[PDB]
RNA sequence: GCAAGGCUAAAACUCAAAGGAAUUGACGGGGGCCCGCACAAGCGGCGGAGCAUGUGGAUUAAUUCGAUGCAACGCGAAGAACCUUACCUGGGUUUGACAUGCACAGGACGCGUCUAGAGAUAGGCGUUCCCUUGUGGCCUGUGUGCAGGUGGUGCAUGGCUGUCGUCAGCUCGUGUCGUGAGAUGUUGGGUUAAGUCCCGCAACGAGCGCAACCCUUGUCUCAUGUUGCCAGCACGUAAUGGUGGGGACUCGUGAGAGACUGCCGGGGUCAACUCGGAGGAAGGUGGGGAUGACGUCAAGUCAUCAUGCCCCUUAUGUCCAGGGCUUCACACAUGCUACAAUGGCCGGUACAAAGGGCUGCGAUGCCGCGAGGUUAAGCGAAUCCUUAAAAGCCGGUCUCAGUUCGGAUCGGGGUCUGCAACUCGACCCCGUGAAGUCGGAGUCGCUAGUAAUCGCAGAUCAGCAACGCUGCGGUGAAUACGUUCC
């Protein structure tokens, strides 16, 4: 994302609904889990990398 | 989605697990909360006292 | 498939008339996992008819089923520039199967109100010998003897 | 593009996770926090040759281990650039730190360390058929290494068309999970744009 | 030479090749063998109707951008009213919303008021701490290096992904044969799901693949007993295991056993292996998942991110308010609801799994026809809520009708979320009651707990998901002769 909308989201918005989740790591605006704050992809990443604890890939 | 763009059909699953237990019932004896609370364990497992 | 045959599987009796037959008949009624509705469907046929004939129902049934059975199917096959039937014989579960079928399919049209009534009335029909479903064997007959000559 | 991650496939069964903790409602913020720290510490970094960050965080208090094959540039002259570092993770916790550069036995069997080493040639510019062959040749003079694949790809030595060439020795069973593989992956900045390098180091099946 | 024509036989001009053998592949409407919901046998659909969603085209100030046979089109988007937002109109700013370097000066900042659509601007206050004694922090202002760019090139790239295809192949070392490209191994006879394995052989070995190790479901043993269970006693409120209690049953979660052609009969070079039995919860890979070799498509992505070159720098940067991304003579695609009696409506009543919950779930009670409103027990949870599953079963009614089917469209009145519901939210109530009576050429999925059908949950999320996606359970079939044809 852009830089200037990154420190717009990071800021405190007019109207407190206009709040908007990022992901934390690349700044995507879609597809943020609220439990990590990160995008799919950075998720993905983080999870293969083993640097989120307690996630791992799923079989059943 | 597995990739970053427009491929929606393949995906990749991922769980987080907890584990519980040790809801034992100890007495409240002042010696024995004293281990209790000295001694300390690794930060893998969370421990409350209820 | 291409690896031989496959298991076929096994049915039980039916508990109030203790015969296969009314069982593969539910079966064949049966739509959309309602087996129980398809069950008081059939049990009502049959009881409709035993109220009306008299004669035991699974004896009617197997009557209705004996006038039904084909005995040659007309399997298409293509050989040169054109494509003609062939006349074969047919099996015994596979002739109880396609009869089972066609009183049901030729029931499920026939000019009445409820599926009960219609089923029990192509059922007597069939064993009277007048019904659609007899019409269907004797023109599968005539389509099997009009191409004896390609019995290669 | 075809291939699993192979760390992530074994995570869990043989290969563990390099952050502990436990936090069921300070989840998001401390993966904030991690991502920043890991962020502060490839930063400058880069000549130390880090192998690998091991984040630890116990009721309010934070643990940071790193490994790389030069402990004294990360301790600086003699305790003041880990002091700086340690002040800077200070600075961007909040929550006291504990900073611990241990060692790294066998930077030639340990991969991220061998694809640091191999891009770090690529960025200088010698031959990458001539950096893939010694760094393979290093990692199988060494105590337990049944194999060694690497694998270097993009514009490689300014060509026009990008490529992908990879050399193998020994024994590399990715889809084994009872196997031990240690991953490694990283970009040669080249003055023509990034070249990727990967290396897969098999160290016998387990334990 | 009767003729057809035969025989001797050039040049201009033009091309940089034309050719002969043999090799590796690809292909054939060549051959042999084998396989796959490929066909056949069945079941249910789509193409016709209404609506939802995406796309082409058209339109518009803008309808941002990307994806385009299989392998684009409920795709990026796991949530476009403002925000998101990258587009349009207009209003501003321009060392900048954000980071540092070099040169000055000393509060930055916060509170409140007015003007404004807002951005921003001014009225006035709190204040320069740290020793702006000097170093420090911070900040302006001037600038200056810059920052910034969802601007270009996916045919310069990394990374990530699809696809052929979960198809069974793809290679190497030494040796041998050939002038050589290369070959052999990897061919031949059997066998397998498999380059799986056996028997032969100028080949002998190896590697990535296959299989196995991992998860889950199916049986049992041991350990264990709360928030879980209730057999034997008491207690039985209220029957809500509610209580004392118990280690019996289930269950929960840990460690193990078990399935290996292990045993038997027949076949087979006595070999691989195959057919059939026994015992077993399960028998030949028990079912399912994870797992994608060497490579191909200059496949997709510069809009996750990163990035080489190119381009903008009073603008292609950045802020804001309205609008747009939701248009509509049409066309395609994926779905949902139907066209009814195996049904609709009404009344009574039984049986799940898997998940979610402190900015939260709201049990109870009271108000409302209802969406909902209010009070509020308990609960970061095997203990509280979510929690009423629906199909199902019984009874009554409707009696084949464009209907007591269908539920679009439109009129009126409301609830809630939100600063805000016109463009452009969901839901509720009353009325309205359209097309549609089973769908041309054609075309799709599925071989068993499957298809078909019925509900439930989650992610995103203030609200929008009971038509999408990812899962969970309930009921539960019909067929497979076979390989001629596609
Ligand atoms: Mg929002
Ligand atoms: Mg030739
Ligand atoms: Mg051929
Ligand atoms: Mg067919
Ligand atoms: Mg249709
Ligand atoms: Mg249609
Ligand atoms: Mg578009
Ligand atoms: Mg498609
Ligand atoms: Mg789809
Ligand atoms: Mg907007
Ligand atoms: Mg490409
Ligand atoms: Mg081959
Ligand atoms: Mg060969
Ligand atoms: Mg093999
Ligand atoms: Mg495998
Ligand atoms: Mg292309
Ligand atoms: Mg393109
Ligand atoms: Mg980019
Ligand atoms: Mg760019
Ligand atoms: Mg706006
Ligand atoms: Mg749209
Ligand atoms: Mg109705
Ligand atoms: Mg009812
Ligand atoms: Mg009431
Ligand atoms: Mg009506
Ligand atoms: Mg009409
Ligand atoms: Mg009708
Ligand atoms: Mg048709
Ligand atoms: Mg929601
Ligand atoms: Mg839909
Ligand atoms: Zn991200």
């Amino acid at each position: 994302a852009k830089k200037a909308l990154v420190n717009k989201a990071a800021g405190k918005p007019r109207f407190a609904v206009r709040a908007y989740t990022r992901c934390s790591k690349c700044g995507r605006p879609r597809a943020v889990y609220r439990k990590f704050g990160l995008c799919r992809i950075c998720l993905r990443e983080m999870a293969h990398a083993g640097e989120l604890p307690g996630v791992q890939k799923s079989s059943w | 989605i597995r990739s970053p763009h427009k491929y929606k059909d393949s995906r990749e699953h991922f769980e987080m697990r907890t584990h519980k237990r040790l809801i034992d019932i100890i007495d409240p004896t002042p010696k024995t909360v004293d281990a209790l609370m000295r001694i300390d364990l690794p930060a893998s497992v969370d421990v409350n006292i209820q | 498939p291409r690896k031989g045959p496959a298991p076929k599987r096994p049915l039980v009796n039916d508990p109030v008339y203790g015969s296969q037959l009314v069982t593969q008949l539910v079966n064949k009624v049966l739509l959309k996992g309602k087996k129980s509705l398809a069950e008081r469907i059939v049990y009502g046929a049959l009881e409709q008819a035993r109220d009306k004939t008299g004669t035991d129902p699974v004896i009617t049934l197997k009557r209705a089923l004996d006038n039904v059975k084909p005995a040659l199917e007309v399997r298409s096959r293509r050989v040169g520039g054109a494509t003609y039937q062939v006349p074969v014989e047919v099996r015994p579960d596979r002739s109880t199967t396609l009869a089972l079928r066609w009183l049901v399919g030729y029931s499920r049209q026939r000019r009445e109100k409820t599926m009960i009534e219609r089923l029990a009335n192509e059922i007597l029909d069939a064993s009277n010998g007048l019904g659609a479903s007899v019409k269907r064997r004797e023109d599968t007959h005539k389509m099997a003897e009009a191409n004896r000559a390609f019995a290669h | 593009g075809q291939k699993i991650n192979p760390h992530g496939f074994r995570l869990g069964i043989t290969t563990d996770w390099k952050s502990r903790w436990y936090a069921d409602k300070q989840y998001a913020e401390y993966v904030k926090e991690d991502v920043a720290i890991r962020r502060l510490l490839s930063s400058g970094l880069e000549r130390a040759g880090i192998a690998d960050v091991e984040i630890e965080r116990t009721r309010d208090r934070v643990r940071v281990d790193i490994h790389t094959a030069r402990p004294g540039i990360v301790i600086g002259r003699r305790g003041t650039e880990a002091d700086r570092i340690r002040a800077d993770l200070e600075k961007l916790t909040g929550k006291q730190v504990q900073l611990n550069i241990l060692e790294v036995k066998n930077p030639e069997s340990q991969a991220q360390l061998v694809a640091q080493g191999v891009a770090e040639q690529l960025s200088n510019r010698v031959a990458f058929r001539r950096a893939m062959r010694k760094a393979i040749q290093s990692a199988m003079r060494q105590p337990n290494v049944k194999g060694i694949r690497v694998q270097c790809s993009g514009r490689l030595g300014g060509a026009e068309m990008s490529r992908s060439e990879f050399y193998r020795e020994g024994r590399v069973p990715l889809h084994t999970l009872r196997a031990d593989i240690d991953y490694g992956l990283y970009e040669a900045k080249t003055t023509f744009g990034r070249i990727g390098v990967k290396v897969w180091i098999y160290k016998g099946d387990i334990v």
